[PDB]
C-alpha cells in the first residue's frame, strides 16, 4: 500500500491564523489526492479532491496544493468551526489509502490542572473491587502525565486514561485516571496517591488519602 | 440531494459476521462506486473495499480479502459490506461514501453514510453500577462501571447542573465492560446546603440510577 | 446500457475525454471508473474510436513498460490488431523528455504512434457488458 505521511499530527492555533499541513506520498500520484476534515462523531467531509480543487460549498479559505508525491492543504485564515482532523487520501490505483490525520486543537494560555483523588467507594468495596480516580481539571496544553503510587510504590498497567475534548468555553482539557486494584490488595495498604506532571506546574502535584 | 443512509449500531461476538448496508438516494446508483470506510476508536480512516453497482465488480483491500464481502443490490439502490470472523480489532464505526469525479480530472468520496457502529465484543447487555465520587472549590463525581453496550449518559441535579461538569469517555475494561465517570466542581460551601445526584440512564439495559453524592 | 456520457459500440461503452492526461494518470482514471484505457482489437473498433476522438492525439491502452508492447487488459499484442504509423514504434530519444516511448496514442489520422507516456493526451476509456 502506498505509504501517505501527514505532518504535523496535532496543531495548535488561534482563529485567524494561517495553517498549513502536509502530505507525503510514498509515489508519484499525479494530482490524484483529496483532503477531507472530520469532527467527532461525524462522517468526514470532503474539502478538496485533484489536489487543488476546492469542492461545492467548502468555504475558499480552504486551499490545496501540490502534485506528485508532496501536497499542501491550507487554511487561510482559521476559524472557530475548523477545529477537527484532517486527512489526506490518495485515490491511485488501489488500495485507497489515508494519512494518518492532523488534529486541529484551538491555542490557548496554559492552564494547571486542578487535581482531586477519590478514595474507592465504600459500595463499590461491597462487591470486590476498589476503584481509586484521579481528577486533573481543566487544563491546557493537553499533555499531562499521572503516576500512581500505592505506599510510595510507582504503579504501571493497572491505571485507565480518560480526556475530554477541548472545552468550547475555556478551550481546557480534563483527564481522568482510575487505579483499579482487587479489594485484597486495596486492604494491604494505606497511601494511594496520584503525582500529576504538567507545565503549567512548577513540579509535580501531589494528591493522596490514606485508607480511611 | 444526495443522501447515503446506513443501518443501525451492531454488537457482534467474536467469530459472527456483520452486514451493514448503505441505501443511496438521489443520484443514479449504478453511476458511481459505493466504497467502505472505517475508523476504529481513537484512529484514523481505513479502505475496506469498493463495489460499482453496474458491474458488481468490487475491490478488496488485501487485509480483508476472504474476509469482506460488498454487494450491491439495484433494485433497492441500497449496497451492503458484509465482515466475517469478526474480531475486536474490527470494533470500529464503518463508513460508506460515494467515488465521486469531475469529469476526466479525478475522483473522491463526496458523499458519506452517516456511519455505523460496530462492537465486537463476547460481552452481553449490562447496566452500569454507579458509584459515588466523594468530595474554595470541591470535586465530585460519579463512577459508572462495568456496562455494556456504549453509550451511557450522564446528566447532574436532573440536568440543572450543567457548569463545571466533564463527563469523561468510556474506557473499555480487560472485562469487556466499559467504565466512565463523570465530575463536577462546586463550591465547598455548597456541600451542606445543595443535593448532587448524578443521572445515570444507560438505554441498552433500561438502567436508570439517580445516584446521591455526598461528602 | 451504458452510463451516461459513455458510447456504446459492440458490447463495450466507452468514454471520451475532453482533457488531457499523462498516460499513467489516464489508465488510473479509467481504472477508478471501473473500465481500462481502450483496447484496440479489430478495424471495426479502430474505427468508432477514430469517429470519436477525431483528429486528436489520444492515449490507448497500449505500452512497452512491462517489456514487450501490452494491451491493459492481457489481450495479446503480437496476436492481435496492430495500425502503427509507418515506422512506428520507434522509442524516439531525440524529443527531449527524458527517455524513449513506451506508450500509444492514436494520432490525428487514427494511426498508431509510441510517444513520450508524460504527455497530456486525451484518453478513451473501455469497459464491455
Ligand atoms: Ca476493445
Ligand atoms: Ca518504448
Ligand atoms: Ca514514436
Amino acid at each position: 500500500d502506498i505509504q501517505m505521511t501527514q505532518s504535523p499530527s496535532s496543531l495548535s492555533a488561534s482563529v485567524g491564523d494561517r495553517v498549513t499541513i502536509t502530505c507525503r506520498i510514498s509515489e508519484n500520484i499525479y494530482s490524484n489526492l483529496a483532503w477531507y476534515q472530520q469532527k467527532p462523531g461525524k462522517a468526514p467531509k470532503l474539502l478538496i479532491y485533484a489536489a487543488i480543487n476546492l469542492a461545492d460549498g467548502v468555504p475558499s479559505r480552504f486551499s490545496g496544493s501540490g502534485s506528485g508525491t508532496d501536497f499542501t492543504l491550507t487554511i487561510s485564515s482559521l476559524q472557530p468551526e475548523d477545529f477537527a482532523t484532517y486527512y489526506c487520501q490518495h485515490f491511485w490505483g488501489t488500495p485507497f489509502t489515508f494519512g494518518q490525520g492532523t488534529k486541529l486543537e484551538i491555542k490557548r494560555t496554559v492552564a494547571a490542572p486542578s487535581v482531586f483523588i477519590f478514595p474507592p467507594s465504600d459500595e463499590q468495596l461491597k462487591s470486590g473491587t476498589a476503584s481509586v480516580v484521579c481528577l486533573l481539571n481543566n487544563f491546557y496544553p493537553r499533555e499531562a502525565k499521572v503516576q500512581w503510587k500505592v505506599d510510595n510504590a510507582l504503579q504501571s498497567g493497572n491505571s485507565q486514561e480518560s480526556v475530554t475534548e477541548q472545552d468550547s468555553k475555556d478551550s481546557t482539557y480534563s483527564l481522568s485516571s482510575t487505579l483499579t486494584l482487587s479489594k485484597a490488595d486495596y486492604e494491604k495498604h494505606k497511601v494511594y496517591a496520584c503525582e500529576v506532571t504538567h507545565q503549567g506546574l512548577s513540579s509535580p502535584v501531589t494528591k493522596s488519602f490514606n485508607r480511611g | 440531494e444526495v443522501q447515503l443512509v446506513q443501518s443501525g449500531a451492531e454488537v457482534k461476538k467474536p467469530g459472527s459476521s456483520v452486514k451493514v448496508s448503505c441505501k443511496a438516494s438521489g443520484y443514479t446508483f449504478t453511476n458511481y462506486g459505493i466504497n467502505w470506510v472505517r475508523q476504529a476508536p481513537g484512529q484514523g480512516l481505513e479502505w475496506m473495499g469498493e463495489i460499482f453497482p453496474r458491474s458488481d465488480n468490487t475491490f478488496y483491500a488485501q487485509k480483508f480479502q476472504g474476509r469482506v464481502t460488498i454487494t450491491a443490490d439495484k433494485s433497492t439502490s441500497t449496497a451492503y459490506m458484509e465482515l466475517s470472523s469478526l474480531r475486536s480489532e474490527d470494533t470500529a464505526v464503518y463508513y460508506c461514501a460515494r467515488k465521486g469525479r469531475d469529469y476526466g480530472t479525478s475522483h473522491y468520496f463526496d458523499y458519506w453514510g452517516q456511519g455505523t457502529t460496530v462492537t465486537v465484543s463476547s460481552a452481553s447487555t449490562k447496566g452500569p453500577s454507579v458509584f459515588p465520587l466523594a468530595p474554595g472549590t470541591a470535586a465530585l463525581g460519579c463512577l459508572v462501571k462495568d456496562y455494556f453496550p456504549e453509550p451511557v449518559t450522564v446528566s447532574w441535579n436532573s440536568g440543572a447542573l450543567t457548569s463545571g461538569v466533564h463527563t469523561f469517555p468510556a474506557v473499555l475494561q480487560s472485562s469487556g465492560l466499559y467504565s466512565l465517570s463523570s465530575v463536577v466542581t462546586v463550591p465547598s460551601s455548597s456541600l451542606g446546603t445543595q443535593t448532587y445526584i448524578c443521572n445515570v440512564n444507560h438505554k441498552p439495559s433500561n438502567t436508570k440510577v439517580d445516584k446521591k453524592v455526598e461528602p | 446500457g451504458c452510463p451516461v456520457n459513455w458510447v456504446e459500440h459492440e458490447r463495450s461503452c466507452y468514454w471520451f475525454s475532453r482533457s488531457g492526461k499523462a498516460w499513467a494518470d489516464a489508465d488510473n482514471y479509467c481504472r477508478l471508473e471501473d473500465a481500462h484505457l481502450v483496447v484496440v482489437t479489430s478495424w471495426e473498433e479502430q474505427k468508432f474510436v477514430q469517429h470519436h476522438i477525431g483528429p486528436v492525439n489520444t492515449w490507448m491502452g497500449l505500452h512497452d513498460q512491462n517489456g514487450p508492447w501490452k494491451w491493459v487488459d492481457g489481450t495479446d499484442y503480437e496476436t492481435g490488431f496492430k495500425n502503427w504509423r509507418p515506422e512506428q514504434p520507434d522509442d524516439w530519444y531525440g524529443h527531449g523528455l527524458g527517455g524513449g516511448e513506451d506508450c500509444a496514442h492514436f494520432t490525428d489520422d487514427g494511426r498508431w504512434n509510441d510517444d513520450v507516456c508524460q504527455r497530456p493526451y486525451r484518453w478513451v476509456c473501455e469497459t464491455e457488458l
